[PDB]
RNA sequence: CCGAGGGUAGGGCCCGUGACUGGGGCGAAGUCGUAACAAGGUAGCUGUACCGGAAGGUGCGGCUGGAU
RNA sequence: GCUAAUCCCCCAUGUGGACCCGCCCCUUGGGGUGUGUCCAAAGGGCUUUGCCCGCUUCCGGAUGGGCCCGCGUCCCAUCAGCUAGUUGGUGGGGUAAUGGCCCACCAAGGCGACGACGGGUAGCCGGUCUGAGAGGAUGGCCGGCCACAGGGGCACUGAGACACGGGCCCCACUCCUACGGGAGGCAGCAGUUAGGAAUCUUCCGCAAUGGGCGCAAGCCUGACGGAGCGACGCCGCUUGGAGGAAGAAGCCCUUCGGGGUGUAAACUCCUGAACCCGGGACGAAACCCCCGACGAGGGGACUGACGGUACCGGGGUAAUAGCGCCGGCCAACUCCGUGCCAGCAGCCGCGGUAAUACGGAGGGCGCGAGCGUUACCCGGAUUCACUGGGCGUAAAGGGCGUGUAGGCGGCCUGGGGCGUCCCAUGUGAAAGACCACGGCUCAACCGUGGGGGAGCGUGGGAUACGCUCAGGCUAGACGG
């Protein structure tokens, strides 16, 4: 009736927490910056947008994000913010 | 037909019609006898051929021949059947295998004994 | 190589897409005779430059939509409405094959 | 008329069977080339471009064997047998390795190739295939 | 890793291996990437070993990993000689 | 296994002596010599015309009965011949000949192939040194077929070896008495054998 | 939000079975006649129509695959 | 409530890598560059200022995959119309990635007699079986791919799963209990039961090959290696060999004289399966240990489930035969019994008092640890006919026109080169089959080498014929 598969389920539950928690944050921040960039509010958008990008690549270190996801999330994050600031300018920090 | 016609309609592979349906693709099938009686053959023969109506594991109920001289089959006699009609008893399309289940071999066969489920004598 | 095919446009009624009909011959694998068979491909035309009747080449491409896996390669001939007739009349006969 | 070639061969087969010296078939730079093989291989004495009512024909000079002994003195044929292979109803094309051996060598297969009209033997020689026009013996 | 090893052919009480390069995840007697020699352990013929040496050196360069009892039959044909 | 019963009835049915015994085969006590008519109740009845099928059966059986061989083994050889280059009829006879037990009897070590088996089977025969007790060993050119050392000293082989001293043996074979050893030189041309068999009729049997 | 499925309601196709009923095959040791085969004793066959215990008959038109 | 780390996190560092914008080369998102921003890490161990195994970010290889496209892939048209995420578009979501894969909006499209839609049946291939070939039939074992893991749905973990012996939920079923509550998923190996005409040992071992973890010793491996049962198949071998009467007994036939079984038996002699006795493997030389440098290289040793079995030697017994058939096809004939009965039978047909056709018997034919039956596949069946058939009367011309699609099409000249043909080259796995050789005493079985192929991609060529475009013609056709 036994196994260390039990062990392996025990672990997955814990990795699941760390993952979800990490991904939650990325969306919270990305959207936060995108929100700011709409009403931009350019310095702040850019400020939060950096905090996102950092957290994304941080996730791509592990099992959370495959590298190409991180790339992709970053690509779409940036595009949105920039093109949003085009409806008023101008970029107060970096970047870029 | 023209060649074009053949491109258009092709030739038709003709299917075969089994002659022992009740067998449901099996070499043999087990059954129980309902009616065990004699039947009269068509012209130009004359006899009292021995037949059993058998109810099958394959859902089907058929009349099967009882080969040999004399038998011990009666109602509720369990019996194995094989294919093969008896030309002169229409509707009979199968044979009871003598020597299997409640179908006894023929008493006192000496020739062609395997076909009659009669063991070897001393 | 990316497979390349040539055919007539039979529809322009989608936006940014044409239906290109490609035809082919081959001997009957048993009866020998050379026989024709045809097939419609939805071909990508981002430029809405291809018209009904054009004869065109299309090249197998990365998938654009469900069903569109070809972009239009180039013009070859224009104004082959006679081909488009052959197709259109055939579909119109279908109203007469029912019950 | 739907097959000029088949027509020619038949004009020939029909005439040879009642033993005409010649017969006329409507002219063509393709039919000739076939006659060029029929003569060269000795199936016909030969052909000459004639004219009937202003229109081009090929008069075809037919060849047979000796008179014979017995009740039917009709000589043997030189063209015993000639028949379309490829047709408009079904084009028949062979590659070189699959060119047939007519009548165990004693007969020929004329074929049209992209090196002109050849026999089986000749086609094998230049090593090309093509539309198998017909067979003669 | 991709591996160099011994696929058993022949038959019962009658081994005959094909020293072969295959993905480790394959089954023993399964589709292999490339054959590179053979090996009769019962030694019943003059060359109960043959090895393309020129080939085995390639795969090693490119990262193949031989089994133990294949490493040897690569020693015996001196694929390793420096 | 093989036929193993009354062997004189074979000859009588075949309408020909087949030398299936050895010694008594040459005497006037031979069955074919006394009753050259088929075994059993109706042997003396006037034969009626054999059918074509009948005819080719007998020619096949005759050839087969000569070698004491089973019908399968016979078939498998023939089929082999049909796949093998050349005239099948020749090659068939050839392959029938290359059988150990036949080779042995041809080199005179036995009076009957029926005895030439029990010799091979009881391991008294060998090839190229090594012992062979397989009545079906396909002998090739170059082979040394000898009596076993431990069998050289045996009453029966002696008696039988003594009988070969100058009787000549087929062109495809060489024999060294005293040395108790013979040699397989080549496959028999058909002429090299003169068996009472139209072997063509055998082919014809197996094409039905 | 979507969602295994559950529930309600109405449809389509297929299998089994059913008082009873329609003919069909067969059997053959019957009853009734004798429609077809001969000019088959009213030449036959025919599509259709009406009719008769039954084969069948008749009308209309057609065919010869009709004897003299 | 406490405590460790190759667990987690934070900053630092930036070869590099990621992302937005500009620019250059390219040409679908490929390669490089500039500014901006962002991301690394874990140490353990010994012979201890030097190794080994790990850790980190990047590049390229290799290998295994995802997705996409052309062509091929069964029966019913008594299934003829099907389609609203439907077909396309724009934007976004999602993924490793394209995509109606998902959503919002917009447009009105998409498919179908070249058979959509619907119903039925089937996992596909290498192959297999048959067949002269063409074809037909088939997909068991072995190899390749797919699909599934009680019936469904779902995602988590992860390079990789939507995971047979991991997780969640619903259903059906079964069991456990202390009656409160819990459990399970053999289509892994064996084994039980049901079903069935029918299909195996609850074996042995990790010695070999292979796989997982480990520096390594090594541990696990129902993969596998072997053993067990079953004549299921193929192959090999035995039940003996020689001699032995004008020829016993018995039995069968008879014209009562004899004929058969039958050299068959007896009997004589030679061999010697089984069985006894002794010895007894190949499969196993690596990993490790040695010196060298932990490499190249040379020596040390360990290890065998099968198995005390194969096999070698010595001794040694004459030692299982059965089954079908004998009217014709089809090889094998007489006597009795029976009397349209009992019965045989694949087709034609046998049996009604002289049955080579029923049953027994003698005899004979055919095969032989087999023989025969039933079932099914191809063959014979040119009886679906491409190879290779037909339609006045045998089955078969539409009741007749008109005409859509389609199929097919006169003479001459050129252009193109789609069909077609030729050369080159890639692919065409392994096994199987075919030819050679070789290893098990043969064979079967198995190994090494050889020969190719159709068919598709690529490159180059040819242009008779079919095609296509272009220009002429008048014999077809149409008109005056
Ligand atoms: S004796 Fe020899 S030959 Fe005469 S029959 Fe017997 S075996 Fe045949
Ligand atoms: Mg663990
Ligand atoms: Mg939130
Ligand atoms: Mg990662
Ligand atoms: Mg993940
Ligand atoms: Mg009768
Ligand atoms: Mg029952
Ligand atoms: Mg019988
Ligand atoms: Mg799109
Ligand atoms: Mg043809
Ligand atoms: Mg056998
Ligand atoms: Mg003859
Ligand atoms: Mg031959
Ligand atoms: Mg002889
Ligand atoms: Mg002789
Ligand atoms: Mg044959
Ligand atoms: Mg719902
Ligand atoms: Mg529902
Ligand atoms: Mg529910
Ligand atoms: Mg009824
Ligand atoms: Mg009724
Ligand atoms: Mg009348
Ligand atoms: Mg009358
Ligand atoms: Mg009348
Ligand atoms: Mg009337
Ligand atoms: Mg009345
Ligand atoms: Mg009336
Ligand atoms: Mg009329
Ligand atoms: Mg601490
Ligand atoms: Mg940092
Ligand atoms: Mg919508
Ligand atoms: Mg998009
Ligand atoms: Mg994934
Ligand atoms: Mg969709
Ligand atoms: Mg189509
Ligand atoms: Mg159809
Ligand atoms: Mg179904
Ligand atoms: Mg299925
Ligand atoms: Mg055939
Ligand atoms: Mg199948
Ligand atoms: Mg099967
Ligand atoms: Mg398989
Ligand atoms: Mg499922
Ligand atoms: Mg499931
Ligand atoms: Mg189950
Ligand atoms: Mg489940
Ligand atoms: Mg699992
Ligand atoms: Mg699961
Ligand atoms: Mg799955
Ligand atoms: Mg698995
Ligand atoms: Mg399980
Ligand atoms: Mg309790
Ligand atoms: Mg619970
Ligand atoms: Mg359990
Ligand atoms: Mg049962
Ligand atoms: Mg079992
Ligand atoms: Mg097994
Ligand atoms: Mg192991
Ligand atoms: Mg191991
Ligand atoms: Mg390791
Ligand atoms: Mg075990
Ligand atoms: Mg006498
Ligand atoms: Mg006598
Ligand atoms: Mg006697
Ligand atoms: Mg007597
Ligand atoms: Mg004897
Ligand atoms: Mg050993
Ligand atoms: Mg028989
Ligand atoms: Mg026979
Ligand atoms: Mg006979
Ligand atoms: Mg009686
Ligand atoms: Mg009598
Ligand atoms: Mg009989
Ligand atoms: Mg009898
Ligand atoms: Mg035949
Ligand atoms: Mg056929
Ligand atoms: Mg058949
Ligand atoms: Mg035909
Ligand atoms: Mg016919
Ligand atoms: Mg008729
Ligand atoms: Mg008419
Ligand atoms: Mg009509
Ligand atoms: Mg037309
Ligand atoms: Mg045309
Ligand atoms: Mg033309
Ligand atoms: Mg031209
Ligand atoms: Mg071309
Ligand atoms: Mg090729
Ligand atoms: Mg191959
Ligand atoms: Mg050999
Ligand atoms: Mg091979
Ligand atoms: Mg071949
Ligand atoms: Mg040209
Ligand atoms: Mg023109
Ligand atoms: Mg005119």
């Amino acid at each position: 009736r036994n196994l260390s598969a039990l062990k392996r389920h025990r672990q997955s539950l814990k990795r699941r927490l760390r993952n979800k928690a990490k991904k939650s944050a990325i969306k919270t921040l990305s959207k936060k910056a995108i929100q700011l960039a709409q009403e931009g509010k350019a310095e702040e958008a850019l400020k939060i947008m950096r905090k996102a990008e950092s957290l994304i690549d941080k996730a791509a270190k592990g099992s959370t994000l495959h590298k190409n996801a991180a790339a992709r999330r970053k690509s779409r994050l940036m595009r949105k913010v920039r093109q949003l600031l085009e409806a008023a300018g101008a970029p107060l920090i970096g970047g870029g | 037909p023209t060649i074009n016609q053949l491109v258009r309609k092709g030739r038709e592979k003709v299917r075969k019609k089994s002659k022992v349906p009740a067998l449901k693709g099996a070499p043999f099938r087990r059954g129980v006898c309902t009616v065990v009686r004699t039947v009269t053959p068509k012209k130009p023969n004359s006899a009292l051929r021995k037949v059993a109506k058998v109810r099958l594991t394959s859902g089907y109920e058929v009349t099967a021949y009882i080969p040999g001289e004399g038998h011990n089959l009666q109602e509720h006699s369990v019996v194995l059947i094989r294919g093969g009609r008896v030309k002169d008893l229409p509707g009979v399309r199968y044979h009871i295998v003598r020597g299997v289940y409640d179908a006894a071999g023929v008493k006192d066969r000496k020739k062609s004994r395997s076909k009659y489920g009669t063991k070897k004598p001393k | 190589p990316k497979k390349v095919l040539t055919g007539v446009v039979v529809s322009d009624k989608m936006q940014k897409t044409v239906t290109v009909l490609v035809e082919r011959q081959f001997p009957h694998p048993l009866y020998g005779k050379v026989i024709k068979r045809s097939k419609k491909y939805l071909a990508h035309d981002p430029e809405e430059k291809y018209k009904l009747g054009d004869v065109v080449e299309i090249i197998e491409s990365r998938p654009i939509s469900k069903r569109k896996r070809f972009r239009v390669l180039r013009l070859v001939e224009s104004g082959r409405m006679d081909l488009v007739e052959k197709y259109l009349i055939r579909r119109q006969n279908y109203e007469s094959l029912s019950k | 008329l739907t097959d000029p070639i088949a027509d020619m061969l038949t004009r020939i087969r029909n005439a040879t069977r009642v033993y005409k010296e010649s017969t006329d078939v409507p002219a063509s730079r393709f039919k000739e080339e076939i006659l060029r093989i029929l003569a060269r291989e000795g199936f016909i004495k030969g052909y000459e471009r004639v004219d009937v009512d202003g229109k081009p024909y090929l008069r075809v000079y037919l060849k047979y064997g000796p008179r014979r002994q017995g009740p039917d003195p009709r000589p043997e044929q030189v063209i015993h047998h000639i028949r379309r292979i490829s047709k408009p109803g079904r084009r028949v094309y062979v590659g070189v390795k699959e060119i047939p051996r007519v009548r165990r060598g004693l007969g020929i297969a004329i074929l049209s190739t992209s090196k002109g009209v050849l026999t089986d033997r000749e086609a094998r020689k230049l090593g090309v295939g093509g539309e198998l026009i017909c067979e003669v013996w | 890793m991709v591996k160099i090893r011994l696929a058993r052919f022949g038959s019962k009480h009658n081994p005959h291996y094909r020293i072969v390069v295959t993905d480790a995840r394959r089954k023993r007697d399964g589709k292999y990437i490339e054959k590179i020699g053979y090996y009769d352990p019962r030694k019943t013929t003059p060359d109960w070993l043959k090895v393309d040496v020129e080939r085995a050196r390639y795969w090693l360069s490119v990262g193949a990993q031989p089994t133990d009892t294949a490493r040897r039959l690569l020693r015996q044909a001196g694929v390793f000689r420096q | 296994g093989r036929y193993i019963g009354p062997v004189c009835r074979l000859c009588r049915r075949e309408g020909v002596k087949l030398y299936l015994k050895g010694e008594r085969c040459y005497s006037p006590k031979c069955a074919m010599e006394r009753r050259p008519y088929p075994p059993g109740q109706h042997g003396q009845k006037r034969a009626r015309r054999p059918s074509d099928y009948a005819v080719r059966l007998r020619e096949k059986q005759k050839l087969r009965r000569i070698y004491g061989i089973s019908e399968r083994q016979f078939r498998n050889l023939f089929e082999e011949a049909s796949k093998k280059k050349g005239v099948t009829g020749s090659v068939f006879l050839g392959l029938l000949e290359s059988r150990l037990d036949n080779v042995v009897y041809r080199l005179g070590f036995a009076v009957s192939r029926r005895q030439a088996r029990q010799l091979v089977r009881h391991g008294h025969i060998t090839v190229n040194g090594r012992r062979v007790d397989l009545p079906s060993y396909r002998v090739r050119p170059g082979d040394e077929i000898a009596v076993a050392e431990k069998s050289r000293n045996l009453e029966l082989i002696r008696q039988n070896l003594e009988a070969m001293k100058g009787r000549k043996v087929g062109p495809w074979l060489s024999l060294d008495v005293e040395g108790m050893k013979g040699k397989f030189l080549r496959l028999p041309d058909r002429e090299d054998l003169a068996l009472p068999v139209n072997e063509q009729l055998v082919i014809e049997f197996y094409s039905r």
